[PDB]
């Protein structure tokens, strides 16, 4: 299972916006329109919209899928990341990771096996404020370019599912966009 | 080398090229782009992405193509330029949609070429926001504007200045060739 | 017009 590592040095005020830029760009690639099945292996696809997001603390814009439900969810975990950082009081060392997985169905009494096929890890070093607003923007420009280059290496995507498999591949709970099953967690290494 | 697969691949490529122009030009208009997601399959949203077509751009893009598709020696190029109120012009970007002779024998045009082009379009959206000309385009309208041109033929890279950078947006393999999408952009903004 | 349905 392939793993990609990003590192970034930001000011404390820039931590939340830098993590959403990365997570949203990844998820922009790792989602599709909502599937609506007609037969077992026949379905049609909805339409993904996008939003430009100007950052308030970084001189930077990124594209995200237009879904308040998905954006609210990413903001929740990123905020916990920031709470843990602010409460850590260390050198400012921490990381978030985003993992896409499929499910193999299990028989009673065990839970389905979760088989990750891609994990994205973002390491942060929290560290005048004027020049940082631009330097971090330029660095973020690098990461998005880096993320796009990884994307199109075409390493492996799950087989497109029948109606019976669709919940072992995709997160079908959101109202307007359909992401690959994913989990976000974080660690504080200060 | 099947027939129904050929007519579908040509339609996929043609519409991919048309949407590529729209995405690039809309990224240089000076306005944030915010489109809607819909669960319901709209039936007309190419590559399942909410890309509202500007008619003028579609006309300008068809006139450059003239019923033809990219191929070896025939690449589609979107040139992005800055024009000052005093008449000075500076070239900023050359986006090139090329196709080479390298074939992918075992690749399904029925949905696997389609879904990879859809992914490439998404990479295009992200990348257009992080190249140096995006900020310039958002600030346009008073001392300068951003103009565009669509060539179809040999790729010519003059005018970006010494030290210009090239980013590959991504590639799609097909039974008749490999589509490549990239951007060469000026970094010496003089 | 795009593909209307996808078969698996």
């Amino acid at each position: 299972c392939r793993s990609e590592v990003l590192e970034v040095s930001v000011e404390g005020r820039q931590v939340e916006e830098a993590m959403l830029a990365v997570l949203h760009t990844v998820l922009l690639h790792r989602s599709t329109g909502k599937f609506h099945y007609k037969k077992e292996g026949t379905y049609s696809i909805g339409t993904v919209g996008t939003q430009d997001v100007d950052c308030d603390f970084i001189d930077f814009t990124y594209v995200r899928v237009s879904s308040e439900e998905l954006d609210r969810a990413l903001r929740k975990v990123v905020g916990e990341f920031k709470d843990a950082l602010r409460n850590s009081g260390g050198d400012g060392l921490g990381q978030m990771s985003l993992e896409f997985y499929q499910k193999k169905k299990s028989r009673w009494p065990f839970s389905d096996e979760c088989i990750p096929w891609e994990v994205w890890t973002v390491k942060v070093h929290v560290v005048e404020r004027q020049i940082c607003r631009e330097k971090v923007g330029e660095k973020l420009c690098e990461k998005i370019i880096n993320i796009v280059e990884v994307m199109n290496r075409h390493e492996y995507l799950p087989k497109m599912p029948t109606q019976s498999e669709v919940d072992n591949v995709f997160d079908t709970g959101l109202r307007d966009v359909q992401p690959y099953l994913y989990k976000i967690s974080f660690q504080i290494t200060d | 080398l099947n027939s129904q697969d050929r007519k579908d691949l040509d339609k996929f490529i043609k519409f991919f090229a048309l949407k590529t122009v729209q995405v690039i030009v809309q990224a240089r208009l000076g306005e944030k782009i915010c489109t809607r997601s819909s669960s319901s399959p709209t039936g007309s949203d190419w590559f399942n992405l909410a890309i509202k077509d500007i008619p003028e751009v579609t006309h300008e893009a068809k006139k450059a193509l003239a019923g033809q598709l990219p191929a070896v020696g025939r690449s589609m190029c979107v040139e992005i330029s800055l024009k000052t109120s005093e008449g000075d012009s500076m070239e900023l970007e050359i986006w090139c949609l090329e196709m080479n002779e390298k074939c992918d024998k075992e690749i399904k045009v029925s949905y696997t070429v389609y879904n990879r082009l859809s992914l490439l379009l998404k990479s295009l959206l992200a990348i257009t926001r992080v190249t140096p000309a995006y900020r310039l385009s958002r600030k346009q309208g008073h001392e300068y504007v951003i103009l565009y041109r669509i060539y179809f033929g040999e790729v010519q890279l003059s005018g970006l200045g010494e030290g210009f950078q090239t980013v590959r947006v991504g590639t799609v393999g097909t039974p008749v060739g490999t589509i490549t999408l990239s951007c060469a952009y000026r970094i010496n903004l003089a």
